[PDB]
């Protein structure tokens, strides 16, 4: 995610003296920050999120492009019977 | 000396920037080649619903990578993408000599 | 037009076309650390909320 | 002849106290002692102070070494000698394998160097000798020391140095530590060190010595005046990026403009908003303006203006501020700049939200607790006068 | 304009640009009269100095650095102020006041 206009970015800083490359040849996979499951999470729209409700609105946001979620606000849980167990014993 | 210095000032690099109407800052600015029709009409595509804004996707990106980050790119060049130079010059008058870098371990 | 901000162009605009980056930007983008206060509060008033198979 | 001893004997007593007392924190005041007592007759044992001292705090070797250039400025001969024992103390050290030593002696050495005391042909010297029994250990740091000044003056001697070092890590069978000695060296190289019969004459010679050593308010109410949200306004403010000193100046101009104007307008505070968040500096500014107000310059202002300013701290309070106010005798315009605020605070609010709001801070000025005989009655009353709830609540608390 | 909406017209940027236009038209206009139009040759000086120094004493609205933004996510979804844009003229660091300064906003 973070590597977007990274290379570019580093040779603009360096005066093209450092050259970056990126790769993914480990498949070196790793927990996004924050906390997945979140109804407060974060503030704003515009802006990069912060790190504790990171997790949550890559989420949401992947939910929205899907077709997942139908509107401008909503959550992500589990589907059963009983309010979810009565939302895991209160 | 370098080549590589040229990042983003190269001729193409200004051609671009030219057809997509984004000054690389120190760069020259023009007339856009395309009016800027703004009608999106709050689509399902490129929505702020939609995105995620982790990096904030600077005109400085838009010329290196023209075809990605740039949407509806048109007459764009390609630009180049290149090497870095080691070349060290002796300013004291002397010869062959490993002064701006560090020696081999063995 | 730099990062998306720009005036599109110089001319017609009836003025430079300059472009200070304002700071009161940074102030909007940076009080999640320092509107940070109102969710702290927020959060402290509703802070305190098989064997077979084995 | 007795007399000229039991000076002598003082003087070395009291260098041996400086050595024993140098430090950081009185630096200036050691030196000042120094210079009070005589170095001349007692120069030998200005000297052993000096060497034992660079033995002992090593980490205080520069100091030293400034302070023996200092002596050398007045009297050379001084100087000389306390590098003679120096060198002495460090050729000992080569002898004898004692390498701590060696590296404290080294290291005073480079510093003499840097500070022009000693020439750089003795330490180029002493590098030669360390790389002839292939001493990395004791070269690294005294080259790290002396390297920029060495560098400077004999370039060429430095380079070949460089050489000695190069070869010593490829063309020979060197350690890990040395290695990594060498490395370190490399890097460093890479940045350029970033990191008697005439006593009484004497006597003489020596004290006399001693004795010988608007238009910005203008421009700020213009910007105030020349932006159209207060937004526009901050940032011209910013651009300007006046002292830390100023700050509050500014403050106390843009409360006195915004006084100025005829009934409270948004603009103001939100220029202070974007002023406060940017900085802490400009919160501090905007505090003491605060403490300012209440305190000294309330009394002052005619009522609308009084009135105009509590809307503004109020507004500023609402959010942005900490509620962090400092509250029989105290009661004219100042109690009705209070009345004026808390009303504010109560149309940003809402007065139960409010009331938990002042609950959760400290606050014993506004509303004081304890009951101490009859003195919460004003402060109820007064909360009465103006549409306010738990004040009855209070007193019905304390009886 | 400004008499009529007072606090309305901060938020409003094309508004402030055509306050900007229109401004910069009608002082072109006293340098069409001039022949000429050459920046330096007109300090604002001769145009906002009153009357009562011989001036054309103009009220401008024009100085403003006005609130430039992501036009990409301005007329889409949702804004803040960041980015400020020109404003109308080179000046000699002389902040010429505005008039809406000098208006009570409405509410």
């Amino acid at each position: 995610i973070e590597s977007a206009g990274f290379e570019t970015d580093l040779r603009l800083s360096t005066n093209g003296l450092g050259m970056c490359q990126l790769y993914f040849w480990h498949k070196i996979w790793r927990k996004v920050p924050g906390d997945v499951l979140d109804k407060d999470a974060f503030i704003p729209k515009l802006k990069p999120a912060p790190i504790n409700s990171l997790s949550r609105d890559f989420v949401m946001k992947t939910r929205r492009r899907k077709g997942i979620s139908t509107g401008g606000f909503m959550s992500n849980d589990g589907p059963t019977l009983e309010k979810y167990i009565s939302a895991e014993l209160y | 000396t370098d080549k590589n210095y040229y990042y983003l000032f190269d001729k193409k690099s200004f051609f671009n920037g030219k057809a997509l109407n984004n000054a690389i800052p120190g760069g020259p600015k023009f007339e856009p080649l395309y009016p800027r029709e703004e009608e999106e009409d709050y689509n399902e595509f490129n929505s702020i619903d939609r995105v995620i804004f982790r990096v904030p996707i600077r005109s400085e990106y838009k010329v290196a990578f023209p075809h990605l980050y740039n949407s509806r790119p048109r007459s764009v060049r390609i630009p180049w993408y290149n090497n870095p130079v080691s070349c060290i010059i002796q300013n004291d008058e002397e010869y062959d000599t490993p002064a701006l870098f560090f020696d081999p371990s063995l | 037009s730099y990062n998306g901000i720009g005036l599109k162009s110089a001319k017609g605009s009836s003025t430079s076309g300059h472009v200070q980056r304002s700071l009161a930007s940074n102030n909007r983008r940076r009080p999640q650390g320092s509107q940070q206060q109102r969710q702290q509060r927020q959060n402290a008033i509703k802070k305190a909320s098989i064997e077979t198979h084995m | 002849i007795k007399f000229q001893r039991e000076n002598w004997e003082m003087i070395r007593s009291h260098v041996s106290p400086i050595i024993s007392n140098l430090t950081m924190d009185n630096l200036q005041e050691s030196h000042r002692d120094l210079f009070q007592v005589n170095i001349l007759i007692g120069r030998d044992i200005i000297c052993k102070n000096v060497v034992d001292f660079t033995l002992n705090n090593g980490r205080l070797i520069p100091a030293l070494s400034a302070l023996i250039a200092l002596l050398n400025s007045d009297i050379p001969d001084i100087g000389e000698t306390l590098a003679k024992e120096l060198m002495l103390m460090f050729v000992q050290q080569f002898n004898r394998k004692d390498y701590v030593s060696c590296g404290n002696i080294l290291q005073c050495l480079s510093i003499l160097f840097l500070y022009d005391v000693i020439h750089e042909i003795v330490i180029l010297q002493i590098l030669l000798l360390l790389l002839e029994k292939n001493s990395l250990r004791l070269v690294i740091a005294v080259m790290k020391i002396c390297g920029w000044k060495l560098a400077l003056v004999s370039k060429k001697t430095h380079d070949m140095i460089w050489e000695k070092l190069r070869y010593i890590l490829q063309t020979q069978e060197l350690s890990s530590t040395l290695r990594e000695s060498l490395e370190t060296l490399f890097e460093i190289r890479q940045k350029d060190y970033k990191s008697c019969e005439n006593f009484n004459e004497l006597t003489m010679a020596f004290d006399t010595l001693r004795q010988k050593l608007v238009e910005f308010k203008k421009k700020i109410y213009l910007v105030l005046k020349s932006s159209l949200s207060g937004d526009e306004a901050a940032h011209k403010l910013l651009k300007l990026k006046i002292a830390n000193n100023l700050k509050k100046s500014v403050v106390d101009i843009i409360i006195k403009s915004s006084l100025q104007e005829s009934t409270f307008s948004k603009f103001y505070s939100i220029l202070s908003e974007r002023m406060i968040t940017f900085h802490r500096s400009w919160q501090t500014a905007y505090n003491e303006t605060f403490e300012q107000n209440y305190t000294q310059d309330i009394e002052d202002y005619e009522t609308d203006q009084l009135r105009i300013l509590g809307k503004f701290w109020g507004h500023l309070i609402s959010y942005e501020f900490l509620p962090m106010d400092c509250l029989e005798e105290s009661c004219p315009q100042g109690r009705i700049f209070i009345k004026f605020l808390f009303q504010e605070l109560v149309n940003e609010l809402g007065l139960d939200e409010l009331q938990l709001r002042l609950n959760s801070s400290k606050l014993d000025g506004m509303f004081p607790l304890e009951g101490d005989a009859e003195h919460i009655r004003y402060s109820i009353n007064f909360f009465t006068a103006i549409g306010l709830g738990l004040l009855t609540e209070d007193m019905r608390s304390r009886l | 304009l400004f008499t009529y909406f007072r606090e309305a017209i901060v938020a409003t940027e094309p508004l402030l640009d055509i306050l900007v236009k229109g401004e910069t038209r009608i002082q072109n206009r006293v340098k069409l009269g001039l022949n000429s139009k050459m920046p330096t040759r007109f300090p604002p000086a001769v145009f906002y100095t009153p009357k009562e120094l011989g001036g054309l004493g103009m009220i401008s609205a024009s100085h403003i650095l006005i609130p430039a933004s992501d036009l990409s996510w301005s007329k889409q979804t949702d804004t803040g102020i960041t980015h400020f844009r020109a404003g109308m003229t080179h000046e000699d660091e002389k902040l010429i006041p505005t008039i809406f300064r000098y208006i009570t906003t409405w509410e």
